[PDB]
């Protein structure tokens, strides 16, 4: 990890991995990678807390891939939980 | 040996002198007159008597304050032949209400003080204290003063006993709920509940919403599961240098300029706003009619924000600095949509009568966030609320009405992405133009792009991000820019107690000559109110007998600066 | 009145899909997700969850 | 493992690109830029240090952060308005 850490180019070859067979959009490429390492969480005491984790929103047409970006991220995130507008209810994903 | 408690009990009551007076039996001499029979024993004197019946009391008061009850009995029975039912103990302590976070299992059955806000009140109950029983099959008759009957003849086979109705005494009973009071209430923790059940005259004393002191007996009833209560024995609902100290503080010519800057140091500009949440703070005043018009002294301001001008801290500052206050957002309330209701506690079984948000502020400020996301049919009541005080609850055959005095914080996100001055508020604001009309005050937080000001602005969220703000706290106090919060709550309970201003004639001519110019030029009658409620603010923080005509140029000016703002 | 023994450091894991009959009656290992957690009581007396 | 820290040397770099963003907002747009953006550039140049795996912040980092969050705001605006803004930020 420390050797390829140093290494030239390090934010690119990150990107450029995001869902290799993928093809441009690597704006959301980018927005991908950005939001799986996220941030840092603060919480000052007295006062209230920040936030560290990155939410990204892809809109576009029909195509594009945007579902199979979320696919991917299924699979390379540690623990992904993967929900749908129309098959989730307000029970299924606060509480029972 | 029981008989010497009862004599030490019965030798207090009748000796014990205060103020000249045997109070103790002139009270209980007063209730018999009144026809109640009940008593009030102050702790803090039954130390002073004898310390060995206190000590008893505290230690075993499960068979000991029995003892008590029928001691007074026997006292309130010799004063009746003096002057030719088993009588109710109350006790009153003035020592510390320890935290209901630190009772422990080394305190049950143990005498205990607590305090707290009293959040639900249930339906009454019949109890038994006195029976008369027969059996069934030799006719014997007895008297029993959980009690169970006899399972064998006192003279018959297994339960042959039954009750005699007609010769049997019985007691009221009722159960309440109590949670600690929010200024102790951690973060990110649950308040704690409490059950607490109350019997004979002490039953429906006190109403949801209400702030107390308890004293009574911790105790615990039924893998193993287990409850606690109490059993209610009592409940009760400044300093010369402080007071002095604000007197002193009412003569300062620059507290006005001081108090607004003390509001949300931490943000920067909308010196206005700050000044319209001190007299929505400060409040008016209510006055009442001989015709039935009740005048509504409480003052309501809705701040119409842009998304990202801090709205959110706008309102969660105002929390903790008045004495009386609750957050709301999101239809989220204290376990109610805002409003009373009824709800039946499975732990008792029994029915309850359950207060909101508005319930508990009686009196007080209610922050209310996501306003223009709220249950229209909670609307309606909110809207009677803001300008009757008072809240209709309807249930089965029974239709309640419950009191709110309570002014509203309230905030807004417009119907667009930003307001456009273009068009009127009723146009712009995402909800009922109804609700509109019943604010006193309404404002726009502006996000006016300027180069100090964001560069200041944008500092402060590095410095935040780099741990710097913490040392900021010091460097504000250092500089001397904000009263104590704690102070400042202090004060507002202070002048809330202490004042009532009044308008003067020069005022309200004052008032009659730039509302008439006004309606030359364009508004209505009710807003007329609400300036004049400004009035009164302003006189109450200076804490003048009456209000003054210099107060009426910074009234006009803020309500100027809010209804001309849209 | 008791020391319960705290055993740390097991170097056998299961999962929740390996639980076999074998290893009934014996010490295991696995991980997972906090879901369902219920209060704290006592039972026949010490605490119990 | 990695919790990369802020550097104070690089607060001009913050505090005067959101100034300037800011007075662009008026200027052209319907959009006004808000604080939480300035909170997202924080976040995402924390985590493209994190790329890095560098204690801290770097000031390449923060351009790259700045580029992301920009460019975003800039296409989400339309036709008209989105041209205007492409040439005034072509430094970023
Ligand atoms: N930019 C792209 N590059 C390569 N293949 C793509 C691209 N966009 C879509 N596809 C193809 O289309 C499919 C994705 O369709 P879909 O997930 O339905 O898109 P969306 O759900 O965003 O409409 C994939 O199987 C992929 O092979
Ligand atoms: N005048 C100001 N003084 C201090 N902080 C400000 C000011 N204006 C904006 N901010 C910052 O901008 C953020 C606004 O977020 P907030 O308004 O709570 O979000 P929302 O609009 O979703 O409620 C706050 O974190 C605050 O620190
Ligand atoms: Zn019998």
């Amino acid at each position: 990890f420390r050797k390829i850490s140093r290494d030239r180019g390090i934010i690119d070859k990150i990107i450029s991995s995001m869902a290799p067979s993928i093809y441009g959009h690597r704006d959301i490429k980018t927005a991908v990678a950005c939001s799986l390492f996220g941030g840092v969480p603060k919480n000052v005491n007295g006062k209230h807390s920040i936030r560290g984790d990155i939410n990204v929103l892809l809109l576009g047409d029909p195509g594009t891939a945007k579902s199979q970006i979320l696919k991917y991220v299924e699979k390379t995130a540690h623990r992904a939980v993967f929900a749908t507008g129309q098959g989730a209810s307000a029970v299924g994903l606060t509480a029972s | 040996d029981n008989t010497e408690i009862i004599k030490s009990f019965k030798n207090f009551i009748l000796e014990f002198r205060l103020d000249s007076q045997f109070i103790y039996r002139d009270q209980l001499r007063n209730n018999i007159l009144v026809k109640n029979y009940s008593l009030t024993v102050n702790m803090e004197h039954l130390i002073g008597y004898n310390e060995d019946i206190y000590k008893k009391l505290s230690d075993e008061p499960s068979d000991i304050i029995p003892l008590f009850e029928t001691a007074i009995t026997q006292v309130a029975k010799r004063i009746s032949i003096l002057s030719r039912p088993t009588f109710q103990l109350i006790l009153n302590s003035n020592a510390n209400q320890i935290p209901l976070r630190d009772l422990d299992s080394e305190h049950v059955s143990k005498i205990v003080r607590l305090s707290g806000i009293i959040i639900s009140t249930s339906v009454l109950s019949s109890r038994a204290t006195y029976l008369s029983i027969m059996c069934r099959n030799c006719r014997h008759t007895t008297s029993i003063t959980t009690v169970s009957l006899p399972r064998s003849c006192l003279s018959c086979g297994p339960d042959p006993y039954i009750i005699i109705h007609e010769s049997s005494k019985f007691i009221d009973q009722q159960f309440l709920k109590l949670q600690e009071i929010p200024e102790l209430v951690p973060v990110g923790e649950m308040p704690r509940n409490l059950t607490m059940t109350c019997d004979r005259y002490l039953t429906n004393k006190v109403i949801p919403g209400t702030r107390v002191t308890i004293v009574g007996i911790y105790s615990i009833y039924n893998v193993a599961i287990r409850t606690p209560y109490i059993k209610i024995l009592g409940i009760q609902s400044f300093t010369e240098e402080e007071e002095e100290e604000f007197l002193q503080l009412s003569r300062n010519p620059k507290l006005y300029e001081i108090l607004t800057n003390s509001i949300a140091p931490s943000i920067f500009g909308n010196e206005d706003i700050k000044k319209a949440i001190v007299c929505l703070l400060m409040g008016g005043s209510k006055k009442i009619l001989p015709d039935g018009m009740r005048l509504r002294g409480d003052i309501n301001v809705l701040l119409l924000g842009d998304p990202g001008t801090a709205k959110s801290q706008l309102l969660k500052f105002v929390e903790k600095v008045s004495p009386i206050a609750v957050y709301t957002s999101g239809k989220g309330s204290s376990a109610a949509g805002l409003t009373a209701s009824v709800q039946r506690d499975p732990m008792t079984r029994e029915f309850y009568l359950e207060g909101g948000a508005m319930v508990l502020a009686d009196g007080g400020v209610v922050c209310i966030d996501e306003f223009d996301k709220m249950r229209d049919e909670d609307r309606v009541a909110i809207h009677e609320a803001m300008e009757q005080q008072t809240i209709s609850i309807a249930k089965a055959g029974i239709t309640t009405v419950l009191n709110s005095r309570t002014s509203v914080l309230a905030a807004a996100n417009p119907i667009y992405g930003r307001y456009d001055d273009l068009k009127s508020p009723g146009d712009n604001i995402d909800f009922q133009t109804t609700i509109l009309s019943r604010f006193d005050m309404i404002f726009i937080v502006k996000d006016d792009h300027n180069e100090e000001r964001d560069i200041s602005i944008a500092n402060h969220v590095i410095n935040i991000h780099t741990g710097n703000a913490n040392a900021m706290q010091n460097q504000q106090e250092e500089n001397g820019s904000e009263i104590s919060i704690e102070k400042m709550k202090r004060y507002i309970t202070y002048c809330r107690l202490k004042c009532a201003p009044r308008l003067s004639p020069q005022a309200a001519e004052k008032l009659s000559s730039n509302f008439v110019t006004i309606r030359k030029q364009l508004i209505t009658i009710r807003q007329l109110e609400a300036i004049i409620r400004i009035t009164e603010s302003l006189a109450k923080l200076e804490l003048s007998p009456i209000a003054q005509e210099r107060h009426v140029d910074e009234a006009i000016r803020l309500f100027q600066a809010s209804t001309m703002d849209a | 009145s008791e020391i319960h023994v705290r055993i740390s450091d097991f170097p056998t894991i299961y999962s929740l899909r390996e639980l076999r009959e074998s290893n009934l009656s014996s010490l295991v290992r696995v991980t997972g997700v906090v879901t369902r957690r219920t209060g704290v009581f006592p039972q026949l007396y010490r605490n119990y969850q | 493992k990695i919790y990369p820290k802020l550097h104070q040397m690089d607060m001009d770099k913050v505090s005067r690109v959101y100034a300037d963003l800011r007075r662009e907002s008026i200027s052209t747009g319907s959009f006004p830029i808000t604080v939480r953006h300035l909170e997202s550039i924080l976040r995402i140049a924390e985590s493209f240090a994190k790329m890095r795996l560098s204690e801290f912040v770097s000031s390449y980092d923060l351009d790259r952060a700045i580029k992301v969050v920009v460019d975003s705001f800039v296409d989400a605006q339309k036709v008209s308005v989105r041209r205007q803004l492409r040439r005034s930020f072509a430094i970023y």
